[PDB]
Formats: structure tokens, sequence, C-alpha cells
RNA sequence: GCGCAAGACGGACCAGAGCGAAAGCAUUUGCCAAGAAUGUUUUCAUUAAUCAAGAACGAAAGUCGGAGGUUCGAAGACGAUCAGAUACCGUCGUAGUUCCGACCAUAAACGAUGCCGACCGGCGAUGCGGCGGCGUUAUUCCCAUGACCCGCCGGGCAGCUUCCGGGAAACCAAAGUCUUUGGGUUCCGGGGGGAGUAUGGUUGCAAAGCUGAAACUUAAAGGAAUUUGGCGAAGGGCACCACC
């Protein structure tokens, strides 16, 4: 493939709705404190507070709804 | 085989004809001219499986196919000219053509005009099917 | 019963229209009876549009639309999902709802 | 087995001193292998080139047809084929209650060579407007449409292609169209949709020659 | 029924009866 | 990608818009002929309305005879479907579909409502012709016209609301002006099946069209609407006897 992303890191501001057949999922919008001007919708598994930080592989490509 | 041209003072062009049914999808590239192409490539030349025909994965890999082709050939820049089915079938374009065109433009080839080349009629014969139509 | 004011269509004066066809199907339907969308789009709807404005040659270029109308049969355009079904008395409703995004 | 691109050459197309813009870009062809002629595979090469790729920073939803004739090595020469509108702007133009007013006419210049040209027209919703429809009369259509024909037909055959198609470079066929039909009916929106070549005459390399230089 | 094929049903019928007819004479 | 040829159709403009007795009618232009509405201090002076017999037109399919047959596609052929499909589905495909003639006169030909005349509400709109009335425009002056705004008249396709009134109720500005029952006049129905059937006449090369019974059997067959219902209908909520 030969394809490298680099590391990217998080920062949740807000609580969303939840995603998901069963709602496993949970939207929640973040911002970059490398680069304070961007922000991205993700899904994320698992317990999520508001003030915390998230790490990630890339950060260029969104998610669907559901399919 | 190559372009003489320095690719820092000036960058060349030549057309694609994004043909994207509800089977299948083309990437064909050629020249302003038309005449005589660079290369060609279908939606069932990287995947074996005919389910599989129309899917943003065929069309990613024919993309990156010509971006090969097209970056040890020499052609830089691109037209674009979308196509659905057309004629008197389906003026919707099928959903592996933004898929074909988000991976032509992600692999570092630029760009030009981007233009519907679908062969919209005045008036064609009677469409297949029967008066109920295709009904299931 | 007579279920509606008028009889599903436009039809008022003339008797006879012209008959067209569907897109999910072909089923002839008369051109004042069908449920038809005149809808409006981008080439590249909410993904590339980054891509699309880094990678030109053409500084700030505008992109292109593209112009497509549907035309529906009344099963086709329900299976779609485009046109749901209400009370008797909230059908004398002629308004369309109202388009916020 | 073996690569066609070996046997592959890389010339160049120019536009005449009626354009700004001189090259556009490059064609592919062999070389001649006895019956066949370089010379011949770059005669039917139409091209599909925008306005604003051709001129400064002007109008870009416009299409022009260039038809190559003559080569003479590592460069190649075109002429004028015909018009073309982009189909973004052209379905763009056709929304509902207004009328469509479309002509056709078949002109011939002083030379040899015969155009179609065609216009469209939609009506103004004046600025004052209550009423949605703001149709038009059929006999009102009629003259508006006998109007642009009879301009049309008067201002192409005075002149020959040098400059007539200078006159269609901004707006100016349409602009005498739009200025000289506030009597009948006010329209907005009048441009030319193509223009279709017809009949060439017999081909001297001296026409070609001045309009390149 | 619907009255279409019992109408279809007995113009068979009916032909199938001037069929005799015109047979036994 | 460039040229050539064939036939079909006139997308987008295309509308609760128009015309026609109805079926029906859409590229541009030219020719012939016809027509509603409007305007009128023109003309004749009761020439009128509905109409058995008789007569014209008439969707699609169908038949006879030539030309043409691009596309579509009854019959039929081939694979998958399901327990079974000579059905749905896909590839082909005869006759038709197109034009010129010659025929039957059949549709949910429906506004499921025959025509003429009169009367009784409101409101905002649209199409046609005529008439006025601040104002803007084809540049300015300037009149006449086209365009736009504000009112009116007459006819037409329509729309919203209504304790006028009516109806079994859906609903109706007509389906109203009906026990307080009578403006004029053509067709048509007496419980449901048998049956639009047998027979006879009629028209047609033919498919069939019009006219149209009886025996026997039956106590229900039907129309409107509320209440729970049953949806492989749409739209919300809940449950570890539903799940991640
Ligand atoms: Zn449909």
């Amino acid at each position: 493939t030969s394809r490298v992303q680099p590391i990217k890191l998080a920062r949740v501001t807000k609580v969303l709705g939840r995603t998901g057949s069963q709602g496993q999922c949970t939207q929640v919008r973040v911002e970059f404190m490398d680069d304070t001007s961007r922000s991205i919708i993700r899904n994320v598994k698992g317990p999520v507070r508001e003030g915390d930080v998230l790490t990630l592989l890339e950060s260029e490509r969104e998610a669907r709804r559901l399919r | 085989s190559l372009g003489p041209q320095v690719a820092e003072g000036e960058n060349v062009f030549g057309v694609c004809h994004i043909f994207a049914s509800f089977n299948d999808t083309f990437v064909h590239v050629t020249d302003l001219s038309g005449k005589e192409t660079i290369c060609r490539v279908t939606g069932g030349m990287k995947v074996k499986a005919d389910r599989d025909e129309s899917s943003p994965y065929a069309a990613m890999l024919a993309a990156q196919d010509v971006a090969q082709r097209c970056k040890e050939l020499g052609i830089t820049a691109l037209h674009i000219k979308l196509r659905a089915t057309g004629g008197n079938r389906t003026k919707t374009p099928g959903p592996g053509a933004q898929s074909a065109l988000r991976a032509l433009a992600r692999s570092g080839m630029k760009i030009g005009r981007i233009e519907d080349v679908t062969p919209i009629p005045s008036d064609s014969t009677r469409r297949k099917g029967g008066r109920r139509g295709r009904r299931l | 019963t007579k279920k509606r004011r008028n009889n599903g269509r436009a039809k008022k004066g003339r008797g006879h229209v012209q008959p067209i066809r569907c897109t999910n199907c072909a089923r002839c339907v008369p051109k004042d009876k069908a449920i038809k969308k005149f809808v409006i789009r981008n080439i590249v709807e909410a993904a590339a549009v980054r891509d699309i404005s880094e990678a030109s040659v053409f500084d700030a270029y505008v992109l292109p639309k593209l112009y497509v109308k549907l035309h529906y049969c009344v099963s086709c355009a329900i299976h779609s999902k485009v046109v749901r079904n209400r009370s008797r008395e909230a059908r004398k409703d002629r308004t369309p709802p109202p388009r916020f995004r | 087995v073996v690569d066609p691109f070996s046997k592959k050459d890389w010339y160049d197309v120019k536009a005449p001193a009626m354009f700004n813009i001189r090259n556009i870009g490059k064609t592919l062809v062999t070389r001649t292998q006895g019956t066949k002629i370089a010379s011949d595979g770059l005669k039917g090469r139409v091209f599909e080139v925008s306005l604003a790729d051709l001129q400064n920073d002007e109008v870009a939803f416009r299409k022009f047809k260039l038809i190559t004739e003559d080569v003479q090595g590592k460069n190649c020469l075109t002429n004028f084929h015909g018009m073309d509108l982009t189909r973004d702007k052209m379905c763009s133009m056709v929304k509902k209650w207004q009328t469509m007013i479309e002509a056709h006419v078949d002109v011939k210049t002083t030379d040899g060579y015969l155009l179609r040209l065609f216009c469209v027209g939609f009506t103004k919703k004046r600025n004052n407007q209550i009423r949605k429809t703001s149709y038009a009369q059929h006999q009102q259509v009629r003259q508006i449409r006998k109007k642009m024909m009879e301009i049309m037909t008067r201002e192409v055959q005075t002149n020959d292609l040098k400059e007539v198609v200078n006159k269609l470079i901004p707006d100016s066929i349409g602009k005498d169209i739009e200025k000289a039909c506030q009597s009948i009916y006010p329209l907005h929106d009048v441009f030319v949709r193509k223009v279709k070549m017809l009949k060439k005459p017999k081909f001297e390399l001296g026409k070609l020659m001045e309009l390149h230089g | 029924m619907r009255a279409k094929w019992r109408k279809k049903r007995m113009r068979r019928l009916k032909r199938k009866r001037r069929k005799m007819r015109q047979r036994s004479k």
C-alpha cells in the first residue's frame, strides 16, 4: 500500500448522541490541541467523559451514520 | 514515453472519462483530442467477483492503476468527464464515481475542468420493460 | 367513498395528458399524476470538497453542480419513502414541508 | 509483448493570432511506417478547450471546437470549428415559470464556410413583479424569434470568420439581441447555444497560414 | 372472479358452442 | 474519437394553464379553412329549447392490401427462483408498434353526475378581450404601443371558508331553490343470482357489435361511518422473561 499516517491527538468538548444498531458507539465533537481550528466528526466505542484526550492513527477520514 | 516539458514551469493535461453505472465503472484516460488514449481499466479488472463490480473498491483500484500509469508516463493533470448510465435509462451517477474521483485526486495529480458529458437525449425510443414496468 | 376532492392529479379541463416513465421502474404514469422531484446536487457532496480545493490549478475554483429530475410512480415513491401518508383531516394541507437544510 | 509507447511522438498544438493563448497542451502519435502517414493522423483531431483557457479572466462556461489541419514537425496548427456551452450553465438557465424562445438560421459568410447559429432566450421577471407566471403571447414569441433570426442573419455574412468569431467572444451578438428586444417583451438572459459547422470548401494552406500570425 | 377473465371464458364458451353448431350442420 | 445511413419521438420550457362536441392536440416556418369570447346606438324580427327514425366523428387492441421495419414487445426458446412457476427475473424473439388506404364501434369513453333557462353568500387568485387609474421602463423631451402596478366588466378551467339550504353519510355554492312536493324536455332502475345467457332478427371476409328472455335457486346481496382487531404499512416509547 505504501501509506504512512502521522500520529494524531484529540480533545473532546461536548457530548452528542449515540449511533449504531445497538447504541454502542457514541458521537462526540472534538478539537485538535495540535491545531486548534480543525474539528472532525468521529465515533468512539467506550465510556467518554468531557475534558479527556483520545488517541488516533489518522484524522483524515470521516465515518457515515449507519451504512 | 516522457514529457520533455519541465514540470516546474508547466504541467501537462489529459482528460478522463469516469463512466459509472449501477453495475460497472470505467476509468478511461486520453488527451485533449481524445483520438488516442493512455490506458484503460474496467470495474472487473481488479476484482474477479462480479458482485463487487459496482463498489467504491473497484473504482479506487482502477484510479490507483491509472494513477501509477500516468505517473510513470508523464501526464500530471487531468480534466474530468463524469458519465452516468446515460440515454433514456438513468440520469443519476453511480455510487462509485465519487470514490473514484477521491482516489484519483488523493494520489497527487492536478485537476482541471469538471464537466458532465452524460448523453442527455431530446427524445429517445421506448424504455425497456412493460407498460406496468419492472415490478418486483 | 370519494377519497379526495381531486382525483390524484391536476386533470380538470383536458381529459388526456401525455404519459411518462418512472426511474426505478418503467411504469407508464400520466404527467400531472406522478410525484416529481427536481433535486439539486453537487459533484462532491461532503467528502472531497477540500481535496478538490487544494489540488486544483485554478485558485479558488468554484465546483460545478449536476441538474437532474426524477419521475416516480406512487408505489415507487412510497417504497423510496419520498412521500408518506397522514390523517384525512390533515390531508387538506397543500403546503410543502418547511425546508430547513 | 512489447510496449507501443516506444513508437510514439510528442507534438504541440498552436492557436492562431485570432486567439490570445497560443498553446493549450500536447498530443500523441506514432511515426510513419510506410503506408501509415503521420501527417494524416493529425488531421481529424477536434479539440475541446474553454474560453478562459484561451483568454484572460473572462467567463469560463463557454467551450470552443478547434480542428487541426496541417503539421510541419514537432508542432501543429488548428482552426475554428464551432462553439459549445457548459451543461452546468445550460441546465442552470432553465427554471420554471418562464417561457423559452429558441431560434436557428443557416447563414453563409463571404468565403466558403457555412455556420448554423443558435440562440436561446429567457424572459424578465420584473423588478416590481408580483404575478407568478410572467408568460408571453405566442405572436410575441414569434416576432421575438423573427427579430433574433434577422439580427443573426444580419451580423454574419457582412464579414468573414476572423472578425465574426471575435464578435462571438464576449457577448456581442447576444448583446445585440438583448438590446434590440425590450420593445416586444423584456428578456434577461440570452447567449449563443452552439455553432455547428456545416460545409467547408477545398483546403488551401494560405488562409490557415495567415490566421496563424 | 374479476369480470374480465369470466367474460373471456364465456366468450371462449360461445366460440366453442358456435363451433359445435356449425359442425352439427 | 471521426464520418455515413435508417426509423421512432419532440425531454428540459410543461402549469390543479389553453383549445376542441368528444376521442384528442407540443421543433421552426409557410399555405388553406374554421371557431368561442370580447366591442358595437349595424342588420333579420321569434328564426327557439330538447329531440324516436336517420347521419357524421370516434382511444388501444383486432382483420384485409402495399411500403417500411430504429427501438420496444403478446406467442414461443433458454438459465435461476419456490415443495412445485410452461409466473415475477435476465438474454433473444414472430405478429404488432410506423405510414397510406378499407372495416366492428367496443373502455374505469368517469366529474362513476344529459341539455337549456332563472334565482340565492363572501374572499384571494389565473386565462381571454375591452375600459380606466399614482407611478417605473424601450434612456431622458415626447405621444402611441408593448412590459409592470392598482380597480372594473363578460365568459371559461379552477381554489379557500361557511349552521343559507340539502343528504344515509361521505360531501355538495350545487347533488340547493322538494310533503311549504308542478320551469321545458331526451335516455334509464325496480332484492341478489341465472345472465348480458339460450333463442330470433340485425351488421361484418372475421374477431364480434346492437336488440335480449325464461326455467330454477336464494333471505340476504349492498352504500356511509364510529368502536378493539389485522397488516411481509408508515411514525414514537419501554423491558437483561430483547440485545450490544
Ligand atoms: Zn416507478
